């Protein structure tokens, strides 16, 4: 009584590429599964995709002489009989190192019911509304990203320019040290015999040095202010994108889901892209 | 005309005026006479014993020993100069500035890095540099000659049978130009010689017609030399002339006149080279991998929008989890602190050597029904084993990376390891369980013994063959993997089955792996095309990657290594450590062959803007530039040349993006006219082809192309004496703004396709012109002379579908007209098959351009596959042909009934043969695309994208179905346009 048609089974997903199975089995608990036609397209193979150990194990179903099974002794009369048997029997019987059961089938209806308003007239308007939002979101997202990446460059250039200011300040400071040690007392002070060279020459030089070091020190501080303000703005742009991105993901799924189940399956049209 | 300040060693400051082009010597000499008029001039000394110093834009405390440099080259941060006593090795310091200028970052930076792995690489690689530098000098001056001018030969001595028929009894008519007259008078001879004669016999026979050998043959025009003893038909220049039926021109030069130019190069071991208990094997430890997540320094998320956040981790081994992922409790956004012991089920003794740890910070949105919305905020991997075979332990801090935009997944197992070099990013403190000592991965001695402890004909050899011939990306089922592993001992008889037999091994069990090691140690060597597949992200084991390189070294020819250079560079990023067998192999090659080295350098240099690999490529570039030899001066001249272009181009974008083109062109001509730029853009080798050298710039021809990005058109006179025989000009497009990595891959694939078609017997003549990306969205495009876009022809000839045919007939009218149409067909056929297999779309009358001899080629690839269908989803994939009425009219010689002309059928038949020909070699094209996954191309990020090729080639179906599948495509687009 429990052996129904495979076509009407809620986990047999029909013809889907290996790629399409992957997004549906993404980050799912061990035991998630679904069935589909073999990639070869020779009907009568029905590869089984079983999620175990974070991996998508990919098992094959054989159909020799109108029977089914995993190994050579095919002892099942149909896939639904085979799938149902292992929905309560652990696969360890088939393989000791595959201790799982088919627990969480990826029902085709369970997710398909998410879409509503099957009427094509409503879908045409509903789909167009989501596309305009999605396109606006992507346009807005790109605007921030370029600014975010561009602002990253200005930060890096600013940060390095600070280091160049560190070296220039350090270089000047060492010179002030040598000047005072050498020419402050050893030569001129010993020559303190009424000569005005110290008053004019040495003092005029030293003051000019001091005004130079301070001016460089001042420019570094003014630069640090821009970096601090830029760094904070750099973080803010990160927050805007970190919130925009998750929202933009959901629209993509919803717009696609309508197209898969309303605009293509319900009514096959070349007008599909005309709604947009 | 620039005010400067000099800090004399007597604690003085002197203001001075300088000429922006003034050299250091003139300034140093000029300065001191100014110092005599200051209070403490007596303690001053002569000019000698003093050198200048300043800070560069790169913020380096650089002392300029090489005084000959001038002010503009200085790139000083501010106009201040300090004078001190020169200290240290003057020659060593001068070289370091040369290296730093080439690789774009000061060499002193690598000195600061405290990571022991970085330092060990710097001094351990040098033994590779020494061996190469000694090998080039084994037999001077001969050996040094081949390094500089390596033979540009092909890997196959035997000509294809279709081309051997272009030689009457295999006789080649080669013209030899001897220039011996003192008044530069050129003499030409004509020779008819066998195709298999070595160049010396060509020289030996050449003299007698004029009436060791003392002479060498050079390619007239482009300075490529026939040095090695190879059949004259094997050299790429000679082979090409046969194909094009042109007359090959060569000139005779004396070995002395060439050996003289080769300057002796000395490689000195740098300064850093001289500078400089209880261990438990992994298998003894008995526990489960547990990792503690302490806290995240700071995450940039909004409290209102994000409900909670958590850290998601997994033990990946080359892209596949070794066990179930784990998550941390969801803590509030405002306070990111966890302090939890994540616990994994991977027993410690079973950790594979190449095991990693991928982790991320994801934000749970929820807030609607039961639909959790997860969006990762950062990511970062770390190897669980030290580059010395040591398992990380103790506390750790990690700076995470921005999520690769376009990546919706919650982990990035393919991203590069290590912390984010930037420090203002989310830092996640970890803490690895300490096992009372240092834990080392067991050595091969113990591993082999363990395998021995834990360790019949068959009729089903067909199944092994069936699997081994499958696609690299073909579905592999659990029953097969169990089948393959169960028959591992019999897989040697099919050595190309190794890539499949490796996937069937469960890397999370040391009993399995220990046996795969004892087996890989004896695997029969495999073709280099198959071994290149063992180097992409799917195979991280050191012993597997070590085997692939041993295959590369003893089977990869210098010609093939040049073709697959882009791919081999990329698979460097998949290496977990800095010092690996692949880099030693690649560097050993780049240092014994300047042709490989030139592109080895430029490929790494173009990817220095990417901080993910900036460090490991920068270290590699330094080790190369240190031992490249006399070439470094040539590279610096190129680098300095491109920089002037980039700066000039930028001024026309951020400053002159609005005014009229005439103003732009007039402004451009002035900028080119300045001598400072004028001398930088002259007399340097062309980056696209080192064998070409660019002479004087032609200001009257260089112009701003009016394309989308407004690229730059540059004309350089060929300085060679015999430039007339070969092209007399180099025209290059400099493009700043459009990524050119896709075009390089597209053009590299076309070249590989055409090679396969030639061997098959179809003379489908592709034209894969030269494209090189030098930096970030900046690159050079070679220009094909005497060719026009289809749009130009229609506009110039103005409409009707026959306009293209009329133009082509006029350009070559007479008996040649048959030759043109055949070349148009053969070329047009090749591009229809190629633009379909790779899914290049947007092809229109502006990126299809056709020469005067009838040949047709495609330009402006950019996007490939169906990226334009990924973004704006269009459900099912695939693209139609571009065969238009115009092409059909030309193919069928203008017949009114184009569709079913007699010659059209040969066109379709040869399209079929082309399609099948590529399909049989789909393994190669799959591996080439897979190795480029980490390159960061937006169109190529996951095996999902490469799966598009598996459709167009109909790899899953059978040969008959594929062909019939293809014919459906041709017919659909044929009558559809
Ligand atoms: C290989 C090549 N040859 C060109 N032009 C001539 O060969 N000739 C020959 C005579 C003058 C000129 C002409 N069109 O009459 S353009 C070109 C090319 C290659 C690749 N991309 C491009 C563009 C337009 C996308 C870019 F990048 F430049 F903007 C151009």
């Amino acid at each position: 009584n429990n052996n129904m048609s495979l076509q009407d089974a809620e986990w047999y997903w029909g013809d889907i590429s290996r790629e399409e199975v992957n997004e549906k089995l993404r980050d799912t608990a061990d035991g998630t599964f679904l069935v589909r036609d073999a990639s070869t397209k020779m009907h009568g193979d029905y590869t089984l995709t079983l999620r175990k150990g974070g991996n998508n194990k990919l098992i094959k179903i054989f159909h020799r002489d109108g029977k089914y099974g995993f190994s050579d002794p095919l002892t099942f009369s149909s896939v639904v009989e085979l799938i149902n048997h292992y929905r309560n029997e652990s696969l360890a019987q088939y393989n000791p190192k595959l201790d799982v059961k088919l627990l969480y089938p990826v029902s085709k209806y369970q997710q398909d019911q998410v879409v509503k308003e099957d009427n094509i007239e409503a879908v045409g308007k509903k789909l167009h509304e989501y596309n305009t939002q999605f396109q606006e979101k992507s346009r807005e997202y790109d605007r921030l990203y370029e600014e975010y990446t561009r602002t990253s460059q200005e930060i890096q250039m600013k940060r390095t320019a600070i280091e160049a200011f560190n070296e220039t300040i350090k270089i000047f400071e060492e010179q002030c040290q040598t000047q005072e040690r050498y020419s402050k007392e050893y030569i001129e002070k010993f020559k303190r015999e009424g000569n005005e060279k110290e008053i004019q020459r040495i003092m005029h030089n030293y003051d000019k040095l001091k005004s130079r070091i301070s001016e460089i020190i001042d420019s570094r501080r003014r630069l640090e202010e821009d970096l601090k303000k830029q760094a904070a703005e750099y973080r803010e742009i990160d927050k805007r994108m970190n919130s925009i991105k998750p929202d933009l993901i959901q629209l993509r799924k919803t717009r696609d889901q309508y197209l898969m189940w309303l605009t293509q399956k319900g009514v096959r049209q070349k007008k599909l892209n005309e709604w947009l | 005309r620039i005010l400067v300040e000099c800090l004399l060693p007597n604690g003085m400051i002197v203001t001075l005026e300088c000429l922006r082009e003034a050299t250091l010597i003139t300034i140093k000499h000029e300065l001191f006479k100014e110092a005599r008029k200051y209070p403490l001039h007596q303690l001053l000394q002569d000019e000698s014993s003093y050198i200048f110093v300043s800070v560069t834009q790169e913020a380096e405390r650089e002392e300029f020993f090489d005084e000959t440099r001038r002010l503009c080259d200085l790139r000083l941060f501010q106009p201040f100069l300090k004078v001190i006593e020169p200290v240290g090795n003057r020659e060593e310091k001068i070289l370091n500035r040369e290296i730093g200028f080439a690789i774009g970052m000061p060499v002193c930076e690598f000195d600061m890095v405290k990571d022991p792995e970085v330092q060990d690489f710097r001094r351990n690689i040098l033994n590779v540099c020494k061996e190469a530098v000694d090998l080039r000098d084994l037999n001077s001056p001969h050996s040094r000659a081949m390094y500089v001018y390596p033979p540009n030969v092909e890997s196959s001595p035997e000509l294809p049978k279709h081309i051997y028929n272009k030689l009457d009894k295999g006789q080649i008519i080669v013209v030899i130009w001897v220039i011996v007259s003192p008044n530069n008078d050129k003499q030409k001879y004509t020779l008819k010689i066998n195709h298999d004669c070595v160049p010396e016999q060509v020289i030996a026979e050449a003299i007698r017609k004029k009436t060791q050998g003392k002479y060498i043959l050079k390619v007239c025009g482009c300075d490529e030399y026939f040095l090695e003893k190879y059949p004259l038909s094997q050299y790429k220049y000679i082979r090409s002339c046969i194909m094009l039926g042109r007359m090959p021109n060569l000139m005779l030069m004396a070995k002395e006149s060439l050996y003289s130019q080769l300057p002796m190069d000395c490689f000195t071991m740098p300064s850093y080279s001289r500078r400089i208990t209880s261990t438990k094997s992994l298998w003894v430890i008995n526990s489960a991998l547990r990792i503690k997540i302490l806290c995240a320094t700071y995450v940039n998320v909004n409290i209102r929008d994000i409900d909670k956040i958590y850290v998601r981790t997994g033990i990946y081994h080359g892209g596949e989890p070794l066990c179930d992922n784990v998550n941390t409790q969801r803590v509030p956004c405002s306070n990111p602190r966890w302090n939890e012991w994540l616990n994994y089920d991977i027993y410690i003794p079973d950790l594979p050597r190449a095991a990693r740890l991928c982790l991320s910070i994801c934000s749970v949105k929820g807030r609607k029904g039961a639909k959790e919305e997860h969006c990762p905020l950062a990511w970062g991997n770390i190897n669980l084993f030290d580059y010395t075979d040591t398992l990380v332990s103790g506390k750790m801090a990690l700076n995470l990376w921005p999520v690769p935009h376009g990546l919706e997944d919650l982990l990035n197992p393919i991203g590069v390891t290590g912390s984010n070099p930037n420090k203002e990013t989310p830092c996640l403190e970890l803490e690895f369980d300490w096992f009372s000592s240092v834990v080392k991965f067991p050595d091969m001695s113990v591993i082999e013994e363990h395998a021995n402890w834990s360790v019949l004909r068959e009729n089903d050899k067909e199944q092994l063959k069936a699997i081994s011939t499958r696609d690299p990306l073909s579905e592999i089922t659990e029953q097969e993997k169990d089948f393959l592993w169960s028959h591992r001992h019999y897989c040697v008889t099919i050595p190309e089955i190794l890539p499949k037999l490796l996937l069937s091994v469960k890397w999370n069990s040391r009993d399995e792996v220990a046996q795969m090691y004892c087996l890989v140690k004896d695997w029969p060597p495999i073709k280099p095309e198959q071994a290149m597949e063992l180097l992409d992200c799917n195979y991280p084991d050191p012993m597997v990657r070590g085997f692939a390189v041993r295959c590369l070294e003893k089977y990869l020819t210098d010609d093939k290594l040049s073709q697959y250079l882009i791919q081999l560079v990329q698979v460097l990023k998949y290496e977990q450590y800095l010092d690996n067998l692949l880099v030693r192999f690649l560097l050993k090659k780049a240092l014994t062959n300047q042709r490989i080295g030139h592109f080895f350098f430029w490929h790494l240099k173009s990817e220095m803007h990417n901080k993910t690999v900036s460090q490991r490529f920068g270290l590699l570039l330094e080790s190369y530039c240190r031992a490249c030899g006399m070439y470094l001066k040539h590279l610096n001249r190129q680098v300095e040349a491109m920089e002037k272009l980039i700066n000039l181009t930028d001024i026309l974008k951020q400053e002159k993006k609005d005014e009229t083109q005439k103003v732009q062109m007039k402004f451009l001509v002035e900028q080119m006219r300045r001598p400072d730029f004028m001398d930088a853009l002259q007399g340097f080798l062309s980056p696209l082809n080192p064998a070409h050298q660019l002479g004087n710039l032609r200001l009257e021809e260089c112009r701003i192309m009016s394309s989308a990005k407004r690229p730059l058109w540059l004309n350089w006179e060929n300085p060679d004496i015999m430039s007339e025989l070969l092209f007399q000009n180099n025209e290059i497009i400099f493009k700043n703004g459009d990524d050119l990595r896709q075009d390089m891959l597209t053009l590299q694939i076309i070249r590989i396709m055409e090679n396969i078609w030639q061997n098959q017997g179809l003379d489908l003549r592709m034209l894969p012109y030269g494209c090189l990306s030098i930096g970030d969205c900046v690159g050079l495009i070679e220009v094909v002379r005497n060719s026009h876009t289809i749009m130009q022809i229609q506009c110039k000839g103005g409409f009707n579908s026959h306009t293209l045919h009329q133009w082509l007939k006029d350009k070559n009218k007479g008996e040649i007209y048959d030759a043109a149409i055949d070349l148009f067909t053969r070329s047009c056929a090749g591009y229809c098959v190629a633009t379909f297999i790779l899914g290049i779309g947007d092809r229109h009358n502006s990126n299809i351009m056709v020469k005067d001899d009838g040949q047709l080629f495609h330009i402006d690839f950019g996007h490939f596959l169906d990226h334009k269908k990924k973004k704006f989803g269009y459900k099912r994939e695939r693209v139609p042909f571009v065969l238009t009425q115009d092409f059909l009219i030309v193919i069928s010689k203008g017949a009114q009934e184009c569709t079913k002309t007699r010659e059209f059928e040969r066109f379709q038949e040869m399209c079929y043969k082309a399609y099948l020909a590529i399909r049989q070699h789909a393994n190669l094209f799959i591996n080439l695309f897979s190795m480029m996954l980490g390159s960061g191309m937006p169109e190529l990020q996951s095996f999902d994208d490469i799966a598009y090729i598996r459709k167009t080639l109909a790899l899953d179906k059978t040969e008959q179905e594929a062909l019939e599948y293809f014919m459906k495509q041709m017919n659909d687009a044929r009558h559809g346009g």
